[PDB]
């Protein structure tokens, strides 16, 4: 996906301020709460009975951390997302059989979490740049389907 | 279906919006136009640049409709019937676009109401906007 | 919303299915499993090969539910309430998958009922299956 | 997209029996009838007031013929759909701004039309092969978006 220099600037500047220990868990937790069918893939994580249970779950926080790591890795290789996400694509598509619509949903939940954390700093043009990114990541993760 | 807690959450969160209602609606439209440029084609008679009086005015209209839906949450098909006819028949708005505007409304609320935008309230607001979208796409002919 | 003509079209087309109801349901499932392999994971206790008695039996169940919806088309949320709880809560079926099965049901009807599958009836059947899908995805919690 | 030889065989054998003067118009007409918002892009085609009006419209039949031509062209280049649909992608994405979900819808309407025309010959494995094809075409047509 192609970002303008202005968009690359906006994206990288904000990402440097991201709490990498927390934001991924917040996004994954909110995915599980807002789109409850996604809990089907996380039965081994234990207590997901309430939103508080989900957000406080140590396994949700720990996994979210790896997801964010993957998004961080994507931001470093915006012109080769397919190669970057190849192994993850095989995992999520060939092994897990997650419907790729959910890749889009998690990306949009991440965008909501960024808006929550950054407030007015998450301007409409900054959001538009991040939407290009999470669409790119979703499409790359879905490559094994198409 | 919206649960009792959902309705409580939505009424509470939307209550915090206040006199910013029109402003937030205008911002959600701007976010949608910039993020999802396909949506711009519905508004050729609009200048969609930042600070556009037309986007500002339209945002108020959108917000007033959402407020109507909140105020009549148990009777939304009736409350939004005229708006459903408009969007589906006359304007022929692609149903995908309601998901796009709903997402931009959530982002707008998250950016302005950090205390209100809990995971539970996020879930309730998503269900509410999906319900609104379901009504507004119910009249395709 | 389903129009009077939609309800007439759906009742007429489904009337032609007859004793083939269960068979067509089983075929739609098979089409879905082969075309959209992600859907197979919901049925690990099923053998999904051709001629599977489990897919045959399940197809009948699916068909009986659609027949219930046709027979109670003005009261579908009530008629399908138990099935909605099942698919959304217990089974956690991804809402995308209802679009996939709906498409495979249309393909099945088209392949078996060439005289009935007019453009108007195709449109009515699509609206009907979308309405069924809307009810079955209405209970996510 | 990758089809097995058995799937390629099933696809090419059926496609040779397709009425290339009619099937495209039937698919485009049904798209306009079943998904009425798509009529937004065809105001110049005239009478679209009823299903009979749509299916009998000479402009709908004529355009459908070109669409099918594009699908036929895709079937000949299954391992290079991106290049095959590059100009069409620029048209539909950059100029027309059609939401790419509608590419999927038209592909699925085509599959319904094939089922209608071929009946029991349109077996579940034949359908599954055609679903790979129309997904490939939709993804290639949407390339300018991602
Ligand atoms: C942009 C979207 C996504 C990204 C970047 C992502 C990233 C990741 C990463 C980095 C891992 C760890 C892999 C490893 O341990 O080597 C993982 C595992 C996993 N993902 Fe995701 N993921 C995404 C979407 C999803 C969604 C939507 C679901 C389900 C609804 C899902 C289900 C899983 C599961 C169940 C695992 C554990 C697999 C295992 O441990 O065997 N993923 N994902
Ligand atoms: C939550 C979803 C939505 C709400 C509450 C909403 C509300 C409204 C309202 C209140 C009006 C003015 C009605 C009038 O003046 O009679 C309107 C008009 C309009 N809407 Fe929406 N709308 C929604 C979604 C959308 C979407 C997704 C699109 C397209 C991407 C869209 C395109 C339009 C257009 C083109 C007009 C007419 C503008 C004009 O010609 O002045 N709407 N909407
Ligand atoms: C038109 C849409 C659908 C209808 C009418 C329908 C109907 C039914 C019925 C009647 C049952 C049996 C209920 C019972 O025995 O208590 C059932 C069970 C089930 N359905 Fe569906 N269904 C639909 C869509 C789907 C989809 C899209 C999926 C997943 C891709 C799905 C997955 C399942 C599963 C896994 C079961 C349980 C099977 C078992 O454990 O024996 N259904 N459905
Ligand atoms: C797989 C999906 C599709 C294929 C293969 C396809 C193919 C084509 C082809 C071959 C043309 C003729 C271009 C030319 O004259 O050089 C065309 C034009 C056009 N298409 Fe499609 N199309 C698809 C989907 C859609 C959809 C879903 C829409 C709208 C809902 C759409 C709207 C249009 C319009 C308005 C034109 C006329 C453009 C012009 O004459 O300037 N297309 N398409």
């Amino acid at each position: 996906v192609h970002l303008t220099p202005k968009e690359k600037s906006a994206v990288t500047a904000l990402w440097g301020k991201v709490n990498v220990d927390e934001v991924g868990g917040e996004a994954l937790g909110r995915l599980l709460v807002v789109y409850p069918w996604t809990q089907r893939f996380f039965e081994s994580f234990g207590d997901l009975s309430t939103p508080d249970a989900v957000m406080g779950n140590p396994k949700v926080k720990a996994h979210g951390k790896k997801v964010l790591g993957a998004f961080s890795d994507g931001l470093a290789h915006l012109d080769n997302l397919k190669g970057t996400f190849a192994t993850l694509s095989e995992l999520h598509c060939d092994k897990l059989h997650v419907d790729p619509e959910n890749f889009r949903l998690l990306g949009n939940v991440l965008v909501c979490v960024l808006a929550h954390h950054f407030g007015k700093e998450f301007t409409p043009p900054v959001q538009a740049a991040y939407q290009k990114v999470v669409a790119g990541v979703a499409n790359a993760l879905a490559h094994k389907y198409h | 279906v919206l649960s009792p807690a959902d309705k409580t959450n939505v009424k509470a969160a939307w209550g915090k919006v206040g006199a910013h209602a029109g402003e937030y609606g205008a911002e959600a439209l701007e976010r949608m136009f910039l993020s999802f440029p396909t949506t711009k084609t519905y508004f050729p008679h609009f200048d969609l640049s930042h600070g556009s009086a037309q986007v500002k005015g339209h945002g108020k209209k959108v917000a007033d409709a959402l407020t109507n839906a909140v105020a009549h949450v148990d009777d939304m098909p009736n409350a939004l019937s005229a708006l459903s006819d408009l969007h589906a028949h006359k304007l022929r708005v692609d149903p995908v676009n309601f998901k796009l505007l709903s997402h931009c409304l959530l982002v707008t609320l998250a950016a302005h109401l950090p205390a209100e935008f809990t995971p539970a309230v996020h879930a309730s607001l998503d269900k509410f906007l999906a319900s609104v979208s379901t009504v507004l796409t119910s009249k395709y002919r």
